């Protein structure tokens, strides 16, 4: 459930696992843990496995409705400060990490963090998830800046790909996508395509 | 486990001038399903003494076996018979040996001996008690006002036999675990005497 | 349940100052550090906050939502501090009766009418002003070198006060378990309020 | 937490549980179209502004009381299509229909209070 | 605790009590008629825990009056049964964890007696000689002993008394006199109570 | 909950014939307070009903169906049809599934138009369920489906048809400790109705 | 941890005039799964007397491995053989002995007596024998028992006669028996073992039931 | 009428018994007594996706406990001409729960003049059974052909959805899934399809004490809705040996009223 | 609290096959990734492990030492694999029953007098032999294909039982939270013992 | 409380961190977690604080008797079958875990690992401690093979150091010491000696 952004110049990457299990048994071998929210803005998921959904839908309706009111394309921060208003209301049975990047016309790449408890904040790369604490020193020694998509992607499947390996909640394939000025273009890693380490 | 056996049963046993006289059910349940129907429950350990069972089973039968053990010791070494009080202390001090562990009995140890006849009661709790009309188990309320009733202590055989069946067949008709068999015994100078059984299907049928 | 570690503050003459850490621990981890802590909610008055994130944000909104209504309607007049001290401690004491408590310590200070005010407002309907301060794990450690130092000399200079922020901040970074090696400072003199950050705290282990 | 600052009409409810909800399936189940309605007021009201909710809640007020008197069954076959719930059948229409009520009070009492002046 | 029973005849309700009280370790009265009455021809016997048993007689009885004095007539002994059954059952189920017995009685003109048995859960049998509290275990089978289908009034007198003696003799309590009435088709009978020196 | 009181109730379907049979018995436990106690309700005139179970319920749950059964009777003009009931009582089984009421009926009958012989059974909470040859459901049920299992046959006679049924109750519920005392036997064939009371061991 | 878990089973017992005979189901299932379908319970102990042991299968083969010990005990020590009074009283003292930590069985003891004789035993999990003539039990009882109490003693029959129970009679009654309760439980089926037993030795039987 | 009536009564799910239920349930908890219990039908449910339509497929058992309640009990329901559902669990809420989202599906139906889409059962049942947070449990394969292409859904008891090719619910499904990780393969057949869902149906039948009894399937291709009941016999009762039928007179009997109808 | 994964094996015409998965799981993190579980106790029995991995290198070090013990004393006899079957069984029941339990659970396969043998020795005192087995989660996944192949055909050869272990390694990869790419083999036939590994298992994941 | 040993050719190296706490308070601010059993074999700690100090001593005397009594230099097998027999006798209530190091004469350098319950096995590296799991996809995909004192020092030093600031438990002064084939020699990075990440 290793989920996490990365955010370079004109864009952001996005990366997640398909390995959604109920304990120690497997229960989707394949899934697409990424939800396109919109058209640029991308919204991940961690926690459970239906609050996420609601939060999701309910964040789909009112920035759907928000943007087609004001006739001009939605910003970042509102998506954020609406899932961080959803979220924060709800702090009792609602425990439901979220993660949230995208692209805007005006200061294009953004990567928002608002885990659970309903506080929001933005930081240059996100981590989040269950196996999502093995990663911390290489991804603080790797990261500088100043960063291209090519080597922005590659950085990122060798990031999750370590702790693809590490732990038994993550595991399968990559779910690499890349949102950029233009569009968005999503690919997938499987097989020896994965870094060995 | 599950639950061993006997939740509950019925006895008793009154005293008058012709010795003393036991009866007792036969239904050995197993919380709510039947296990059996003619469990014999009248221990015999010698022709002299008459042992009873209630509570659990298989608690009563070993240790009313180890008095019987000892009781036969005894006898094989001084020559002379045992007087009940003895016999019922012997037991009250194993029983209450073990105490807190989970034992559960009620056993009315009677017979004929020098001083007359006797019918001291024991049980887990660890008291000694003694007395002339006693009944032990489930069933022995809806049994103790009728027998208590009609106890006269100047009562013929025969009107005695009628009393102890129409006690046993009133208590388990009402009760809910008492039930199957009636067996009756009897106690006099030359030891025990089988008296009779009988199906309780009978005798609601010739006491209707 | 994001989390802070001190929200100290002293009194002087003519201005307060304020220092918290720029640290956010996820119980152990320090999953954020760059988040800030102190706020500028008018041109007299600042804040500081300690303990849950999330409430500090929700307050950080409705009271800057407050302040502005109040400068946009026009009047003249503005919110002394020890109005916005009534209005916290009000605000927690009436979430505390509700059985929904927010997990917050907020430090309230301030220069109106050539005067310093300084508070304490804590989550249990805690309020009272004092010429020193501290939150959190911070009470034990660092109030005694200020609360010594201002019972040896009640009044202070700039000077003075700034090294003394510094001594408590690089002993409360040597020996506390959440901390970080920058951290936030605002004075409040009349000119206004001026946030500086971040800062440092040379240290020594030369006793290894 | 009232003091007292007729029994026979009211009576046999203890204070002790009503201040106990039952099987947390309770505030959500016994106050189920109000909170949607607030839920869909507030929504409103913080993304298209403070007209619409004040507009629908005061059309609800004016559509509400045209019905017949309480102590008998309601149509409702308006007020349904404006609230969006045309055809939501749902757990709410055939379990326990207010049409074959088990018990059922006094008309007078009934219409008194609706009017609410007791 | 207390004690009830009620036997039943050709055209007699015959049911006893016990006039005494309850409390830690003292007895605060020793005449507490416990026999609320219904109408002419209607007794209703309770015992149960403190305060809701004199609240529950209380709240059923002026509610048969009601009817009479609205219809001219009067009920009937299974409506009254049928009535106070369903009152009990949706009332402890509501909002109130009570613990209350009882024991209906009366004489209507078209068929004999009636004499009804209730539990604290609300139900309903017409057994002809009930009995509640505790002297139930130690008395029932002596009123089932000497129970001719058929009793003279004069024989059920008897009967009770032995039925009395026998729980005054081997009880744990100290029951110290009992209070006696039968119905009959002329109003409420009286007779001089038990009383044991 | 079911052992408070007892119940047990059979249902056999036979050629143009259904029986349906009950044991009276109401006790608090171990204690016995009666031996009359009805739990079999004359709903129509060739259909029946055997509620068993938890008897404050039990009664509560007789009356609303009852109350239901003669509005719609009332209301749609002409009988209700046995397939009818079934979801009648599903649905106010489930009206209380959150407190949930403590039953388990069985109801056999007759089509009034065809005469196609129709059993069928519910548990606590309303699942329906329909099962051909026979069904059974009390507090003992355990001691029932091994005895009726074996005795049964297809295309059966009244008379083989009451043996059965007989047979497969006098000897099987005499197992247990509560629910025992008598044993009424409803048989229901074509034209007429035919109540039998047996007579078992009396403990 | 909980040093008890369950494994199913089922033991049938019919003490005839001259015949012994104890049958039972093979399958040993625990939680949800199967981890077997052979499982025999059905041990041999002497030329003349059968044991079956039900219930959880960690001491089913305890006290089926001490059981033989101890016979071979009492053999080499009074020169001759253990009957089939004894073994009851042997096996109900070894139950007892841990009545504060029970062993989580649910014997049945069948076998021949002195003379040509049927005789059936039956014990429960805390340990106290009772003769019996027809009993059965295990997981699976409450069913097998009450058809047997139909058939075997004439219970609420009249105007029926009284016959002495035939050996042809009796494997066709308990294959009908089982066939007839394997559809209604969920632990019993797979393959049934017959251990008939007269005075010339033991002779075994196996059939299919309910094949899964 | 009544006297202690005020407001008018409101409709949905009762509450008055938890109450009482909860000290009854105290009270008989440390006696010993007997417990109450539902037909939680724990079976195997299986789905694939072939080249033109999807195959459906459940066991027919329905034990309640220990003891096999029934031996033919329909897992499989209608919900649309082209939509069908399968259930798990608690047979009394899926019945419910599926019958009530058939009814509105039928009258959007009506309402539309045309096929519904799978998207909006899924959506109404998430919606539903997110609504009742808990406390109803029905795991459900929801599966149909419509306007656009197949589909295929696996609702979980708590709201969560997901879209595989295959997919496998109830107590007993490891074996059956497990049969179809080792032999599926992109783009089958129909005959293939219906082979390999029947045996993987079988293996989890076999190897499993929750199910049992006949299987059945529910092809619903583009423009044929088949739906065969039963497919496959896997197990079959034996005979009885020894006839224990018992003659005229064999009872007793104490009193007898006869009564004629017309 | 290391943990193992699965231990299945299959029986086969003269001689045993056994894998496992060379892991160790901290609870859900994979603390190590090269530990072996397979032994070579004697020349004609082998040895395979689940659950806790101490009390696996306990038994290891016990085992070895007596069947080394009884080699050197020198007879002409060794350990027939029954023999430690029934060894490990009074064992493990011992250990249970003194509060004190080995959670393990263990396969012991081998061929000796032209027969092969393969024991299930569960920590709770479960004994019993099978034509194949599966151990610890496995019990579900990895035992339907083997008793599926096993009714069709009983008697199989060394090509498809090799087969059919790479089938189930590559289906319990596919679904289970704790596995390995890499795993262990080891045959038993009549020549001697012979520990095989590392392996591998190529996958496909072309419908995702 | 981050613990970790490198293995490389004729030596090896072990590193640890001095912040022993007693909860959200500093304890001791510089400690020597690092104990010099006789004198080539080290052995760190983890866990409590006076079981693994009692299992030390215990280790001290026996390893140091075995060693005086075969009068030839002890080999670090048997200080790791010590430490196991140890340890799992008596896996109740001593939760200690341990890492264990050295040189010998024969097949010099040697990196054993201890984990709490006893097991015992070798790797190249070993890693323990409660602060000892946010490094695991740094030192895997650093930790290449090859390499001399200065470089794995360095490696050593930047891995503990990248800890040394994600956590709490962790912090302060570093404790590198690498012993080799002659002898052992120590060092410690303090202020800016210890590299930023």
């Amino acid at each position: 459930t290793t989920i996490m952004a990365v955010q370079f110049d004109g864009g952001v990457v996005l990366g997640a696992d398909s390995r959604t299990t109920t304990g120690s048994y497997i229960a989707n071998r394949v899934t697409d843990k990424l939800t396109p929210i919109h058209d640029r803005i991308f919204c991940c998921r961690s926690g459970s496995a239906a609050d996420t959904q609601a939060v999701a839908d309910a964040v789909t309706y009112q920035l759907g409705f928000h943007s087609i009111e004001l006739n001009e394309p939605p910003l970042v921060h509102t998506a954020a400060s609406l899932f961080k208003e959803m979220c924060y209301r709800y702090r009792e049975d609602l425990m439901a990490g979220i993660i949230i990047a995208g692209w805007d016309p005006q200061e294009g790449g953004q990567g928002y963090s608002v885990p659970m408890g309903g506080m929001m904040v933005r930081q240059s790369f996100a981590i989040g998830g269950s196996g999502s604490s093995y990663i911390y020193g290489y991804v603080d020694a790797t990261y500088r800046e100043g960063m291209t998509k090519e080597e922005c992607l590659q950085f990122t499947a060798n990031a999750l790909a370590l702790a693809m390996e590490r732990d038994g909640s993550s595991g399968g394939v990559i779910r690499l996508a890349a949102i950029a000025e233009s569009g968005v273009e999503r690919q997938v890693l499987l097989g020896d395509q994965i870094p060995k380490f | 486990p599950g639950i061993e056996m006997l939740h509950g049963t019925t006895t008793l046993a009154f005293k008058f001038r012709h010795g003393v006289i036991v009866a007792a059910d036969s239904r050995a349940t197993a919380g709510a399903y039947i296990a059996s129907q003619t469990v014999k429950k009248v221990i015999e350990i010698n022709p002299y003494l008459l042992g009873t069972m209630a509570g659990g089973a298989a608690d009563c039968s070993f240790w009313e076996r180890l008095l019987a053990r000892q009781c036969r010791i005894y006898e094989l070494r001084n020559k002379e018979r045992i007087s009940v009080a003895a016999a019922s202390k012997l037991l009250a001090n194993m029983v209450y040996q073990y105490k807190g562990m989970g034992l559960s009995m009620g056993t009315m140890i009677c017979g004929w001996d020098k001083r007359g006849p006797g019918l001291y009661y024991v049980d887990s709790e660890g008291n000694r008690i003694s007395g002339a009309t006693f009944s032990v188990g489930s069933g022995s309320v809806y049994a103790y006002g009728v027998m208590d009733r009609g106890y006269s202590y100047d009562l013929e055989v025969e009107q005695a036999y009628d009393l102890a069946r129409r006690a046993i067949y009133q208590a388990t008709y009402r009760d809910a675990y008492s039930g199957g068999a009636v067996n009756l015994y009897h106690v006099r100078e030359d030891g025990w005497i089988r008296v009779s059984s009988d199906n309780v299907a009978d005798l609601h049928e010739k006491y209707s | 349940m994001v989390t802070g570690t001190s929200v100290l503050g002293v009194k002087f003459e003519g201005g307060v100052v304020i220092a918290a850490d720029m640290l956010g621990s996820y119980g152990s981890l320090a999953r954020f550090r760059n988040i800030s802590r102190i706020m500028r909610v008018n041109n007299s008055t600042m804040l500081g906050a300690s303990g849950d994130y999330a409430d500090f944000q929700y307050l950080k909104q409705v009271l800057g939502q407050m302040v502005i209504d109040e400068e946009l309607l026009g009047d003249g007049h503005s919110y002394s501090p020890r109005a916005i001290h009534s209005w916290l401690t009000r605000a927690m004491y009436s979430r505390r009766s509700k059985m929904n408590p927010l997990w917050n310590t907020m430090v309230i200070g301030g220069y109106a009418d050539g005067e310093s005010f300084l508070g304490y407002v804590d989550m249990l309907g805690v309020a009272y002003e004092a010429p020193s301060l501290a939150t959190g794990y911070g009470a034990y450690l660092a109030q005694p070198l200020l609360r010594e130092v201002l019972e040896k000399q009640p009044v202070l200079s700039q000077t003075e006060a700034r090294d003394l922020v510094e001594r408590c901040m690089r002993v409360l970074y040597y020996r506390d378990a959440r901390s970080y090696n920058r951290f936030q400072t605002a004075t409040v003199t009349e000119k206004g309020v001026e946030i500086e950050g971040p800062l440092s705290t040379e240290t020594n282990w030369d006793i290894a | 937490s009232p003091v007292t600052e007729d029994l026979l009409r009211k009576g046999f409810s203890c204070v002790k549980n009503e201040l106990l909800p039952s099987h947390p399936l309770e505030l959500s189940e016994k106050n189920f179209q109000l909170n949607q309605d607030k839920m869909n007021f507030s929504t409103l009201r913080n993304i298209q502004g403070l007209f619409a909710p004040l507009k629908l809640q005061m059309e609800f007020k004016a559509v509400q009381q045209v019905q017949r008197l309480p102590f008998l069954s309601s149509s409702n076959l308006s007020l349904d299509v404006l609230r969006g719930n045309d055809e939501t059948i749902g757990f709410e229409d055939i379990l326990n229909d207010p049409s074959q009520s088990e018990v059922m009070g006094e008309p007078h009492l009934m219409v008194e209070y609706k009017l609410g002046l007791l | 605790m207390e004690y009830l029973i009620g036997i039943q005849g050709p055209d007699y309700v015959l049911v006893a009590s016990d006039r005494v009280a309850a409390s830690n370790i003292v007895q605060m009265k020793d005449d507490h008629d416990k026999m609320f009455k219904m109408s002419e021809k209607i007794l209703l016997l309770c015992v149960g825990e403190a305060g809701d048993t004199v609240q529950f007689a209380e709240y059923i009885q002026k509610n048969v009056q009601l009817y009479k004095m609205r219809n001219g007539y009067e009920l009937s002994p299974t409506a009254a049964a049928n009535f106070t059954r369903r009152n009990l059952a949706d009332c402890l189920r509501s909002r109130t964890p009570y613990h209350v017995n009882l024991l209906l009685a009366g004489y209507d003109e078209h068929e004999g007696p009636a004499l009804y048995y209730m539990d604290y859960l609300a139900a309903l049998a017409k057994a002809p000689f009930a009995a509640h509290g505790y002297g139930a275990f130690l008395t029932l089978s002596i009123l089932d002993r000497y129970y001719t289908p058929t009793i003279s009034r004069e024989r059920a007198v008897e009967l009770l008394r032995k039925c009395l003696e026998e729980l005054q003799k081997r009880f744990i309590l100290n029951l110290p006199t009992f209070s006696v009435r039968i119905i009959d088709k002329n109003g409420i009978h009286d007779l001089d109570n038990i009383s044991f020196p | 909950i079911m052992s408070y009181n007892g119940g047990a109730v059979m249902a056999m379907k036979g050629k143009n014939c259904v029986a349906i049979a009950a044991d009276r018995r109401f006790g608090i436990q171990a204690q016995m307070v009666t031996t009359d106690f009805q739990k079999i309700f004359p709903m129509g005139d060739r259909l029946y009903i055997g509620l068993a179970g938890l008897a404050t319920d039990v009664q509560t749950v007789a009356q609303r169906l009852k109350f239901r059964l003669n509005l719609y009777e009332l209301k749609e003009g002409r009988q209700i049809k046995p397939y009818t009931l079934m979801s009648m009582v599903a649905n106010l089984l489930y009206e209380k599934r959150f407190g949930p009421y403590y039953t388990e009926p069985v109801i056999a009958g007759l089509d009034p138009k065809t005469f196609k012989p129709f059993i069928c059974s519910l548990d606590l909470i309303g699942c329906p369920m329909v099962t051909d040859d026979f069904v059974v459901s009390g507090t003992c049920a355990e001691q029932m489906y091994g005895m009726c299992e074996s005795l049964w046959e297809p295309n059966m006679d009244p008379d083989h048809l009451f043996e059965t049924i007989s047979q497969a109750m006098l000897n099987a519920v005499d197992r247990d400790a509560v629910s025992g005392m008598g044993v009424i036997v409803h048989i229901i064939e074509k034209d007429k109705i035919t109540t039998r009371t047996l007579k078992a061991r009396m403990d | 941890f909980s040093p008890y878990v369950f494994n199913g089973g089922t033991i049938l017992a019919i003490a005839g005039e001259d015949f012994a005979i104890v049958a039972s189901d093979t399958r040993l299932s625990e939680g949800f799964s199967i981890h077997t379908r052979d499982s025999p319970k059905c041990y041999k102990l002497t030329d003349k007397t059968v044991i079956g042991c039900s219930g959880f299968h960690g001491d089913c083969l305890t006290l089926t491995k001490i059981i033989e010990a101890r016979l071979k005990m009492y053999k080499h020590s009074n020169n001759k053989a253990m009957t089939t009074g004894a073994i009851a009283a042997m096996l109900s003292t070894i139950l007892y002995s841990r009545r504060f930590f029970p062993y989580y069985v649910y014997n049945i003891i069948g076998g021949l007596d002195e003379e040509g004789k049927g005789a059936v035993y039956s014990f429960d999990p805390v340990g106290s024998y009772q003769r019996d003539s027809f009993k059965a039990g295990g997981s699976a009882s409450a069913m097998l028992q009450p058809l047997l109490d139909n058939q075997v003693g004439f219970k609420n029959m009249q105007n029926v006669e009284h016959v002495p129970l035939s050996l042809d009679r009796a494997m066709r009654l308990v294959k009908d028996v089982f066939i007839s309760a394997a559809e209604r439980d969920v632990y019993t089926g797979d393959a049934l073992r017959i251990c008939i037993v007269t005075k010339e030795g033991i002779r075994e039987e196996t059939v299919s039931l309910r094949k899964d | 009428a009544a006297v202690s009536v005020y407001a008018p009564p409101v409709g949905g799910f009762s509450f008055d018994n938890c109450r009482r239920n909860a000290v009854l349930e105290a009270d008989f908890a440390k006696r010993g007594y007997k417990l109450p219990k539902v037909r939680k039908t724990g079976t195997t449910i299986a789905g694939v996706v072939y080249k033109d339509g999807i195959v459906l497929g459940a066991d027919t058992r329905a034990t309640e406990g220990m003891v096999v309640a029934d031996k033919n009990c329909s897992k499989i329901h209608f919900i649309s001409p082209n939509i069908y559902c399968c259930g798990a669990g608690t047979a009394a809420d899926t019945d419910m729960t599926t019958q009530l989202i058939s009814s509105n599906l039928e009258l959007h139906s009506l309402s539309t003049g045309r096929l519904p889409r799978v998207v909006t059962a899924n959506r109404m049942l998430k919606q539903m059974l997110f609504r009742y947070q808990g406390y109803i449990g029905a795991a459900l394969v929801l599966g149909g052909v419509d306007v656009t292409g197949p589909h295929l859904y696996s609702i979980y008891p708590h709201g969560s959805t997901d879209k595989l090719p295959y997919v496998t619910m109830g107590s007993g499904s490891l074996a059956a899934m497990a049969v179809f990780e080792d032999k599926f393969r992109p783009d089958m057949e129909e005959e293939e399809a219906k082979n390999l869902v029947s045996e993987a149906i079988a293996a989890g039948i076999f190897n499993d004490l929750g199910s049992g009894s006949n299987i059945d399937l529910c092809v619903i291709s583009k423009n044929k809705l088949d739906f065969l009941r039963p497919y496959t016999v896997p197990n079959k009762k034996g005979t009885r040996l020894g006839r224990y039928r018992c003659e005229k007179g064999t009872t007793a009997v104490l009193t007898e009223k006869i009564t004629p109808l017309e």
